[PDB]
């Protein structure tokens, strides 16, 4: 017949693909997964920072510990991947640039603040 | 790949195109960057191994130093068919093979497709090692007979070589034994002089 | 010696609502039987030469018995008769998957053999 | 570097265990915590496993008391 | 000879002896040049009369 | 295809007898490398009587088959896998040393995968197919 | 070519519709990479036509298994052809014979 | 007796401009092949000599296209400009551009005359027009090299310089074509009985014979100066950056300072079970350690094999 | 004919010629026939049918890989391949290029990770191969299930 | 660079007796390789300043086959025993040397008297194998300075080995150096009869091959 419907990766699978190759542990991996399932297709993650702290289910793991494991991933496939509220994303991506770029400080600077009025 | 020839090799040896490699034994390079610091995350060295720079040759060798692989053939009626070698990387685009372990693959040298299969775990390379090895399995499993011995070119050339003649170029004379080969490269003596003296140990 | 199994015998051997069974269980039988109380109730066997397509048929492992044949037919037949395999065949071992009792692999399974008793 | 295997077959005889054998000795070495008591020559592990054996050092008893002499002095 | 040489010798001399055989009867059938031609076949000429 | 070898001695002495073929002509095999590969039974006697050459489990390491010529014997007890004293396979003093190794064949040998399949390699065949009396020697 | 022979291998190669043949072989007046002009006697026209005959050749293309089909010319300039002479070669041909 | 004789380079013959045979008449016996042999085989493995590159024409683009005003289409010019010998002194890459306007044939001496080019067959056909209308202008590039190198070699080679209508053929830089050679009785009769090699050859026309034999002999001497005396008998870590700008909180400068930490290196190669059993600094010191290694150190996963310093 | 023919061209009439060595630069000292022949070209060429993998995508179905050349495609490993390896020992072997190559999920996930990392250690688990096998007699009316 | 050529940057040279050689190069360019060792072959095979027997004038009939006279060794042996005597001599020419020693038993090299213009690699080399202890016997050999190696038939007793060398063969492999992985490497294997170390004859071999050709090179480099 024809069952040989062939198989896909894409920023899901994928990004579960690279988790596995790194070192985390139980508790971070476990962590890991929460984060990388809420990275909606077309871009960034659905839900807040918060949110997975509270679908963890603890008490004693604060923001600092998911922060790593969730800063960890910033730097993946591709650079950029589950960032949250655009800001965050777009500087990630000047950070692994070369420090020896012209306009490296000035960017950055209008990447914190006054984006607003670059926006009008 | 196509199989070809190789007078160069020994028994337990096989040609291993250097294309047909860094695909095959991709995660173990991915490993070896990993461990020698040259590689900081995975998607680094997957990015290293796309652009094919000179490191992850060096790499490879080193990794595939005695690393065994396995060869097989589709028509494989006997268990003779399947053996284990240790691959050697050859620039080009086809799979060397040794004249003598031709005759157990039943090969005309009319290349048609062949098979290389990779032992990842290590028992499956002590077994390749130990039980699949070329080097280990000389006789037939049908008669207790041996197989790898030689063919038409050999037979053709040990014959030629071994043939008394009866009026050589300077034949009579007493010979050494270890000499014979020095008048082979001059013109004092033929390889077919017979009623020739010589004493061996 | 794989075309000379599943002899017939003619007496009853605590067994005469029986005519062709496996060789190996009837000998074995008989050895534990006329040693540990009294041989006097035996079977005279009459071995009979059998066919080889004939005799791949006679499998205790229906699992292995089906790529051999029409397989509907064996598995119908296991729904009759209701069997089961226990995995004893290499075959079987390998189209479970498991490690086959093979070669260097045999003695884990004589192992898991020798150690089953305990748990 | 080692290319027949008969010289380790004689010391275990059977060759049907001598993969058995000479995995635990060389997942050891891949695993990291035992040092190659014959020297190495840039070869690997799996080799060396062997050229240990055929050296009658390695063997399955050996391994068996050094393991239990491990355990007990844990 | 490489039958004997297994049964008495051993495993690893007789590999060697083979591959040696192997390498100095590829090289003897180099240097030879052996060629097949139109003459080296030749009609008996006592076939017609006895056709 | 489940042969396998679980048993180092299968206890038996039934054994058979081995002698060489003739057709007629000559002698096609001879008994020197129909009964080489196998062990022999207890049954081996010198032509002179009360004289023994081997032990009963004796395996020809082809050194003794020499011998055996040379004393020009014709039949020699042998024994085969027509032995009932096994539950489960074959043991390894009965199959003898037919293997690529050239020593006595070990436990766990797959005996009935490489056998079925030694005979059904050679795939080469092709199909579809009284008072006269005189000999050479006397 | 084939310095050996076998036979019909110009007929091979003309019957094998792979070659242009010249209908109507005049005068030739104009040669090109693509394009080959031919000038037909008076004898061998009929009233009411310029006189001209025009092949284009075809240079690089695709065939069912990935084959480029590419043609080259013979004639250089204002050479006489006959009728049913070969014009254009195309692939595996030389001077109007095959040659594989 | 040692010090037997010394060949002379003497009674070269140029018999026309491709044939050549230079001779030698003094040589020991059993010399006279072994000198043929060894100087062939060189002779015609590496020459130095000039040949086309590339070539760029301003009206086609690619080879795989037809031009009007021409008989044949751009695969065969390429394939005589392969063969076209032609000689460069003093530098070594001329862009010698060649233009022609008319109805006859465009041969290999009707081109723009340089100072050290010099065409050596003026006869050599390159293509044929037949419209009175037709130009052909084009610019090739002529350098020097050893032995055979192809287009696909050279196509790694140029990073990015390959704009659209230039394209590159295969160069051969073996000038010589054709070398043989003859051993036979010389005529010396006042000393000992010896022959004399001849050296024959066919050549393309750029280099010289006696200049070839001449610089064969001399990388013949260099390759022999390797085995006159014999024997007279980078990677690195990438991640080496110092132990600064890592944002020490509270504690982590001084447990680095006190257990003698290396730069970044160390750090990286540590396990989180491991490295509780250090002195107590603290769950939020060892996340912000965690997180600020997550842009540097990469969350620590690293076993590397040696560490220099 | 041909042997007149030879002649006329001033060569020797046998075809046979004596040859000299490019390697080593001395003579054979039999003659070796020499000539121009004429040779084809063939279709089935080495760098239209040589492609390898280690890791692609797999079908639906069993998850296997595709045995046709695909972007990234394996060959099929027959039953004559098993019964030359059951006949040598290599049931490790075997038990490796079964389930955790072939059709394990996790199996080859775990496999690699465990490469990558260098620790080259085999977790069987159960192939799906055997599970849609399971699958497909339940869907009539017999009962099968694994038990202790 | 059209000039200059890769030239091996390593010599691997290692012996397992004072005699043997398994000399072991480094990839040179491509190319070289078989020419290279051929012709390091037969400069150091075909011709080589040397010295060998010529003829010996022994006590006996003059032809080649006599009577045993009760040495048990046969005269076509003592005539091959001979050949194998290495000979260092520094400036001398051709000279006759003999011996004269009673019936000890096996004769050997030292039992020739002892002269300032020759000397033995090994006094050890036996030159009879048996005596009855009746008669002794003169040997009466004379060696001469030579080249090359010239048999019997054409010099008009035993024919010399002027060549210092035993036994001499090459082989080539490959090597790889970077991407292009193509590359020749000679390996030289060979065997010395002695008076000469096989680093040392490989090295006259290797000058002898350099002054071969100097007015052909017209003096380059100048």
């Amino acid at each position: 017949p024809v069952y040989q419907g062939e198989t896909t990766q894409t920023l899901q699978d994928y990004l579960m693909w690279q988790v596995e190759l790194t070192p985390f542990t139980d508790t971070d991996r476990a962590i890991a997964t929460s984060i990388v399932d809420a990275v909606d297709d077309t871009g960034y993650l659905t839900i807040q920072i918060e949110d997975i702290v509270d679908s963890i289910g603890d008490d004693e793991i604060g923001l600092e510990e998911v922060e790593a494991v969730l800063k960890r991933i910033q730097r993946f496939d591709p650079v950029g991947v589950a960032a949250k509220d655009l800001r965050d994303c777009l500087l990630i991506q000047l950070s692994q640039f070369a420090k020896e770029t012209p306009w490296l400080e000035e960017a950055r600077l209008i990447i914190s603040d006054h984006l607003d009025l670059l926006a009008n | 790949s196509v199989i070809t020839v190789g007078p160069y090799l020994r028994l337990h040896q096989c040609g291993l195109p250097k294309k047909m490699a860094l695909e095959l034994f991709k995660p173990f390079i991915y490993g070896k960057l990993e461990l020698r610091g040259l590689a900081t995350t995975i998607k680094a060295a997957k990015k290293m191994v796309e652009r094919e720079e000179a490191v992850v040759w060096d790499i490879l060798d080193e990794v595939i130093r005695e690393h065994p692989v396995l060869l097989n053939r589709a028509p494989t009626l006997h268990r003779l068919g399947i053996q284990a070698f240790e691959p050697v990387l050859i620039e080009g685009k086809a799979i060397q093979l040794h004249p003598l372990v031709c005759a157990a693959y039943n090969a005309d040298f009319d290349g048609d497709q062949m098979a290389v299969h990779v032992p990842l775990t290590l028992e499956a390379q002590l077994e390749a090692r130990a039980l699949m090895m070329s080097t280990n399995n000389i006789l037939s499993p049908a008669n207790g007979e041996p197989i790898i011995v030689p063919s038409q070119d050999v037979v053709l050339g040990l014959y030629y070589m071994t043939r008394d003649c009866v009026n050589a170029k300077g034949e009579g004379m007493v010979l050494t034994g270890p000499k014979e080969a020095e008048r082979l490269y001059r013109s004092g003596l033929a390889s077919l002089h017979a009623r020739v003296k010589v004493r061996i140990t | 010696r794989q075309m000379l199994r599943k002899a017939t015998i003619v007496n009853a051997g605590s067994s005469d609502f029986l005519e062709g069974e496996q060789v190996e269980y009837s000998r074995v039988k008989i050895a534990n039987r006329e040693l540990e109380a009294n041989g006097k109730v035996g079977a005279t066997y009459s071995r009979d030469l059998l066919g080889i397509t004939k005799a791949s048929l006679a499998t205790e492992s229906f699992i292995s018995a089906a790529s051999f044949q029409e397989t509907t037919r064996v598995l119908t037949e296991a729904a009759v008769a209701g069997k089961r395999d226990e995995l004893r065949g290499l075959k079987e071992n390998v189209i479970v998957g498991r490690l086959i009792p093979a070669g260097t692999g045999y003695a884990y399974h004589q192992d898991r053999m020798r150690r089953r008793a305990a748990g | 570097a080692r290319v027949t295997v008969q010289d380790a077959v004689e010391k275990i005889g059977n060759r049907f265990d001598l993969v058995l054998v000479a995995a635990r000795r060389a997942r050891q070495m891949q695993v990291g915590g035992k040092d190659p008591l014959v020297p190495e020559e840039n070869d690997k592990t799996t080799v060396i496993a062997l050229r240990e054996i055929e050296e009658g050092l390695i063997n399955n008893q050996i391994l068996d008391v050094r393991e239990r002499q491990e355990q007990q002095e844990q | 000879m490489l039958n004997t040489c297994y049964r008495i010798l051993g495993l690893k001399p007789t590999v060697i002896f083979a591959d040696q055989i192997m390498y100095t009867g590829f090289a003897y059938a180099a240097r030879s040049g052996a060629s097949v031609g139109i003459d080296d076949m030749v009609i008996p000429e006592k076939k017609h009369e006895i056709i | 295809q489940d042969l396998v070898v679980t048993e180092d001695d299968c206890g038996t002495h039934e054994g058979i007898m081995m002698t060489p073929v003739i057709e007629g002509g000559d002698v096609k095999e001879p008994l020197r490398d129909r009964v080489l590969g196998r062990v022999t039974a207890e049954d081996v006697l010198k032509p002179g009587t009360a004289d023994i050459l081997v032990p009963r489990n004796t395996l020809l390491h082809e050194q003794w088959c020499d011998l055996l010529e040379e004393n020009s014997v014709d039949a020699v007890k042998v024994r085969s896998v027509v032995s009932c004293d096994t539950d489960f396979g074959v043991c390894a003093h009965c199959y003898g040393r037919d293997l690529a190794r050239g020593h006595i064949i070990n436990k766990g040998e797959a005996i009935g995968v490489i056998a079925a399949q030694s005979i059904g390699e050679p795939g080469t065949q092709l199909t579809m197919r009284e008072s006269s009396i005189q000999v050479k020697n006397k | 070519k084939p310095l050996v022979g076998t036979g019909m291998e110009r007929a091979v190669a003309v019957d094998s519709g792979v070659t242009a043949v010249a209908k109507r072989g005049g005068v030739v007046q104009y040669v090109d990479a693509s394009r080959i002009v031919i000038k037909v006697n008076e004898d061998e026209m009929y009233p009411g036509e310029a006189g001209i005959d025009i092949y284009n050749l075809t240079k690089y293309t695709r065939s069912n298994q990935n084959t480029c089909i590419n043609q080259m010319p013979c004639v250089s300039l204002g050479e006489p052809v006959e009728r049913g002479d070969v014009l254009a070669d195309g692939p595996s041909t030389d001077l109007g014979e095959l040659a594989l | 007796v040692t010090e037997f004789l010394k060949p002379r380079l003497v009674d070269i013959e140029q018999v026309s401009s491709t044939h050549a045979k230079v001779t030698l008449e003094p040589l020991e016996r059993g010399f006279g092949h072994t000198l043929g042999n060894a100087l062939r085989r060189i002779l015609l493995s590496s020459m130095p000599g000039c040949a086309v590159t590339e070539v760029e024409i301003d009206g086609v683009l690619h080879e795989y296209s037809t031009k009007e005003g021409v008989q044949e289409d751009i695969l065969e010019i390429l394939l005589n400009l392969k063969g076209l010998a032609v000689r460069v002194q003093g530098k070594d890459e001329v862009i010698l551009t060649l233009n022609k306007s008319g109805i006859g044939p465009v041969t290999a001496a009707d081109i723009t005359h340089d100072g050290d080019v010099e065409i050596v067959k003026p006869q050599h056909v390159i293509c044929h027009l037949t419209d009175e209308n037709a130009s052909i202008s084009m610019r090739i590039k002529v350098q020097r090299g050893r032995g055979y190198v192809p287009a696909s070699t050279r196509i790694h080679s140029e990073e990015d310089e390959r704009p659209i209508g230039r394209l590159l053929v295969d160069a051969c830089y073996s000038p010589v074509e054709r070398i043989a050679y003859n051993v036979e009785a010389a005529r010396v009769e006042q000393r000992t009985d010896l022959d004399k090699l001849v050296i024959e050859m066919e050549t393309n026309g750029t280099i010289d014979p006696e200049e070839a034999i001449r610089r064969a002999a001399t990388i013949l001497a260099e390759q022999l100066e390797a085995f006159v005396d014999l024997r007279d008998v980078e990677f690195d870590p990438i991640l080496l950056r110092p132990v600064d700008d890592l944002e020490l909180t509270v504690r982590s400068a001084n447990c680095l300072k006190a257990e003698a930490i290396h730069y970044i290196g160390d750090l990286v190669q540590r396990t989180e079970v491991e490295l509780l059993k250090t002195p107590n600094l603290g769950k939020k010191s060892l996340t912000e350690i965690k997180d600020v290694l997550a842009s540097r150190g990469l969350s620590l996963g690293m076993r590397l094999e040696n560490w220099p310093p | 004919e041909i042997k007149e023919l030879l002649k006329l061209g001033d060569l020797p009439t046998s075809g046979q010629i004596r040859l000299y060595d490019g390697r080593t630069g001395e003579q054979f000292e039999r003659p070796v026939t020499v000539g121009y022949m004429y040779m084809l070209k063939l279709n089935h060429l080495v760098d239209d049918k040589m492609h390898a993998r280690s890791t692609g995508s797999y079908s639906l179905v069993t998850q296997q890989p595709l045995g046709g050349k695909a972007q990234f495609g394996g060959q099929r490993f027959g039953e004559m391949e098993v019964w030359a390896l059951e006949a040598y020992g290599a049931a490790y072997t075997l038990q490796e290029m079964l389930t955790v190559k072939s059709d394990d999920v996790n199996g080859r996930t775990k496999m690699y990770k465990n490469i990558v990392d260098g620790n080259h250690q085999m977790e069987p688990g159960m192939p799906e191969s055997f599970n849609v096998l399971l699958k497909e007699i339940r869907s009539l009316g017999i009962n099968i299930e694994l038990e202790d």
